This record gives structure tokens, sequence and C-alpha cells, in this order.
């Protein structure tokens, strides 16, 4: 599956490259989050801008440039080639949607960009882009620990590394984040260890190592204590992307989620929600676990009038745009 | 007086979206998402059916007018993605021998399944 063709950015400036690295980088300018830069002609150029909401680390603007298409996501709005568009916007090879809790831009055979809207942002790239990319997401050569941080045979700190992949505005001179002093807190109550090493992500321990995620959970605990679940969410996403089946870890106290009356909030639900417009879409799907709202088995979704998930034999039909 | 050999039905999906279905009907449809070009997975029982073919319009250098296609030849538990000029294999189910065969027929990728032969001009 999507073994090592994924990079991510979450929570308190935590960056995860394709090959498995994790590092914190508290930058606050525009950065080349990834880019086709070892090719005669570039295919994609995805950039991030990270900012502050009062104190919360967020992503304020993404600019994906791909094959002559410019896509600027910011302020809860999407600009397609300079024009605002209403979601979803679809064209040959491109589709952008408000699917689930996020904004997902899939440029078929190029990339898959999920953006939760505030802090998370995840890139899936084609296997043919190996070794030809460069940016915070790394080089996609498959070797994590050895080739991202050697600038002319010298090893760099994540602050320096993230500062190399910097890009100022035409009239902007953004500074660099001075190193954060030592940390504190750690996991005193054991919440990170109890959850991450708990039952839910059992098989996730067999695919993705949790050490960096444990550290990030502790570091977020040092930050506000309503925002420690970002690392758990990211670990769920990564475990789902490697191939393993994450299990439900959310409890009414552990960052509770809500879904509509007939829709349940699941970790690892089938991405293709069967809906009696196409009540058998979920037959031979190929896509890993995805989190979001889902329907209890048997009662497919009703996308024709949006009455929630409905039994197969009580949902409407459509003829010529007329509901029956 | 003609020999009574059966002749293979033919569907043609080409160009900016012209289709000539099996029954000889012709029409034009400019779709951008993934469209089921064929399947046996439609019936009072979907599960006694075997194959499934989806296509969608790839632009090869931009996001504009179509330049090529992307085929998804499912056969039972196998799978074959046809894009970008050649084929792949994402076989996920039971790992037996291929129920398909692959051949380079002139300027075509031809994939047979002993009763169902798909020819793709590679564009
Ligand atoms: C987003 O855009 C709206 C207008 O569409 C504006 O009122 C608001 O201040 C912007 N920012 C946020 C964080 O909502
Ligand atoms: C990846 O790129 C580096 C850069 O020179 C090269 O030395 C190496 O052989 C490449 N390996 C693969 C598998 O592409
Ligand atoms: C096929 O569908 C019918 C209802 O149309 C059902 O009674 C029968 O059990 C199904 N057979 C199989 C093998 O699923
Ligand atoms: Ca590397």
């Amino acid at each position: 599956a999507h073994n090592g063709r994924v990079c991510s950015t979450w929570g308190d400036f935590h960056y995860k490259t394709f090959d498995g690295d994790v590092f914190r980088f508290p930058g606050l300018c525009n950065y080349v989050f990834s880019e086709h830069c070892r090719a005669a002609y570039e295919d994609f150029n995805v950039q991030l801008r990270r900012g502050l909401v009062g104190s919360r680390p967020v992503v304020t603007r993404v600019v994906i440039k791909a094959q002559g298409l410019v896509l600027e996501a910011s302020n809860g709005s999407v600009l397609i080639n300079g024009q605002r568009e209403e979601l979803p916007y679809s064209r040959t090879g491109l589709l952008v949607e408000q699917s689930g809790d996020y904004i997902k831009v899939s440029i078929r055979l190029v990339l898959t960009f999920l953006w939760n809207g505030e802090d998370s942002a995840l890139l899936e790239l084609d296997p043919k882009y190996a070794n030809q990319t460069c940016g915070l997401c790394g080089d996609f050569n498959g070797l994590p620990a050895f080739n991202e941080f050697y600038a002319h045979n010298a090893r760099l700190t994540p602050l320096q590394f993230g500062n190399l992949q910097k890009l100022d505005g035409p009239t902007e001179q953004c500074p660099d984040p001075l190193p954060l002093p030592a940390g504190n807190c750690t996991d005193e109550e054991g919440i990170c260890h109890r959850t991450l090493l708990g039952p839910a992500f059992a098989e996730c321990h067999a695919l993705v190592d949790s050490t960096a995620y444990l550290a990030a959970c502790a570091q977020d605990l040092c930050r506000c204590p309503t925002c420690p679940c970002a690392t758990f969410v990211e670990y769920s996403r990564q475990c789902a992307h490697a191939g393993g089946q994450p299990r439900n870890w959310r409890c009414p106290e552990l960052c509770p989620r809500t879904c509509p009356l007939n829709m349940q909030h699941q970790e690892c639900g089938s991405p293709c929600t069967d809906t009696c417009s196409n009540p058998q879409r979920a037959q031979l799907c190929e896509d890993h676990c995805v989190d979001g709202c889902f329907c209890p088995p048997g009662t497919v979704l009703d996308d024709i009038t949006h009455s929630g998930c409905l039994p197969l034999g009580q949902c409407p039909c459509t003829h010529g745009g007329r509901t029956y | 007086e003609c020999s009574h050999r059966l002749c293979l039905g033919t569907c043609v999906a080409y160009g900016d979206g012209h289709f000539i279905t099996f029954d000889g009907d012709r029409y034009s449809f400019e779709g951008s998402c993934e469209y089921i070009l064929a399947q046996d997975y439609c019936g009072d029982n979907t599960t006694h059916g075997t194959f499934r073919i989806v296509t969608e319009n790839i632009p090869c250098g931009t996001t504009g007018t179509t330049c090529s296609k992307a085929i998804k030849l499912f056969v039972e538990s196998y799978e074959l993605i046809l894009q970008e000029g050649t084929f792949k294999a994402v076989a996920r189910g039971p790992g037996g021998d291929p129920p398909y065969k692959i051949r380079y027929m002139g300027i075509f990728l031809v994939i047979e399944t002993h009763g169902m032969a798909v020819s793709w001009d590679r564009k």
C-alpha cells in the first residue's frame, strides 16, 4: 500500500518525511513543503505557510502548483488558477473536495493532498517521483536517516534543514525561528504511553514505530492540554497508510468526536461509503482505512436527499433530476 | 450461406468521449471522473460476476483537455492499472496464476481473459 509515499505535517510544527523521519521545526514563513526539483520539467510544487492562531500552530495557506494549475487554499477558501471555486471542483485529472473533515486535492497520477483546515496536511505521491523531489518531505529515495540532512557532506539540525527549504515573498523578509530551549513535562501521567502502546494501535506497532510520536505527544502535552490528540490522530493516519488496521481509541474524554444521527465517527472505516445511489461501491474498492463519519452496516448512505444513512429499501430513486 | 461461427461483441471507447457500445449504439460523453466501462457486477446477485473495467480521462501534461486514459482491468481478485504507457499489477486477493494474458499487439496493449480481450492503443 502507501508504504513510503507519504509525508505529513501536524500539531506543533511536526514534520514527517517520506522515508520515516520526524522532526519539529517551528518555522513561520512560506516553505517548499515538496517540489519536483530533480527533473528537466517540474510536475508539482506544493508549499506551506505556517502561522499562529492566538497561540495554536496552524497552516494558513497552501499553494500547490502542478502542471500549469495553481491551487491556493487559505481562509477556508480555495482559489483555482486565481478564481474562487465552490467545492467540489473537478476537471480532467484534478478533483478538489470537502470530503469528510478535510479539504482533499487529488491530481491523478501526481499527488494526493489532504488538509484538515487548521494544522494537519498530508501528501501522497506517485512512486515515479522517487529521488526527484526535494523539500521538507525529503527526497523519496527510501533511506530515512542518511540523505535528508547532508548539505554538501555536512549534517544539519532540523532547524537548519527547515531553514534551507525556505522561500520568501517578493517583498517579504521573514526571520528564522530561534531554537526552542529545553523541554519539560514529558509523559508524567503516562497518557501517551498508555494510549499509543495500548490495544488500539497494536498492529500499528508492527508497521510504524511510535518513538517519535511518543516524544511529540509529550511535547504537545507541554503545550495546551486540549491539543495532545494531534499526534494520536497522525499515528492513526500513518498506521492506516502503511496498511495496518487502526482501532478506535477515542473515548468521550480523549478528544471526543461527533457525527450525524445515523452516522458514527469511526477510525478505519471503509473509504467508499456505500450509498443506495451506488449501493455496492464498497465491493471491490482499493483504499486503506480512513477516519470519518460512516454508517452502521446494512444501511447505506442516502446522497439523494441527505436523510442520513437509510435502509436499502426505503431510500429514494432519481429520474431526470426528479426525486421519487 | 454463411458459416455459423460466433463473433465477439465489440465496445469502443475513444477520442474526446465517443462510445460505440456492444449493441452498436453510438454517443458522446465528456466525463472527468472514473466511469465503469464494463462489469459483470450488476445483477440480482453481483457476486457471480467476474470482471470490471473502469476508465477516466488523464491529461498528460496539464489539467485541461484529455490526452490519455487510465484503465482499471479488475479480474476477480486481480487488478491491472493501464496508464502512462504501460501496465501494472496490484494483485491483492488470492495469489494463483494470472487469469489474464498480456501481449504487445502492434500499437496496442492486449489483455486477454480467455473470453474477454481488452485492447488499449496506449493513448
Ligand atoms: C476567513 O474568511 C472569512 C470570510 O469568508 C473572514 O470573515 C474570516 O476572518 C477569515 N478567517 C477566518 C479564520 O475565518
Ligand atoms: C538517488 O539519487 C542519488 C543522487 O545522486 C543517486 O546517487 C542514487 O543512485 C539514486 N538512487 C535511486 C535508487 O534512484
Ligand atoms: C441472489 O439474489 C436473490 C435475491 O434476488 C437471493 O434470494 C439469493 O440468495 C442470492 N444468491 C446468492 C448466491 O447470493
Ligand atoms: Ca533519504
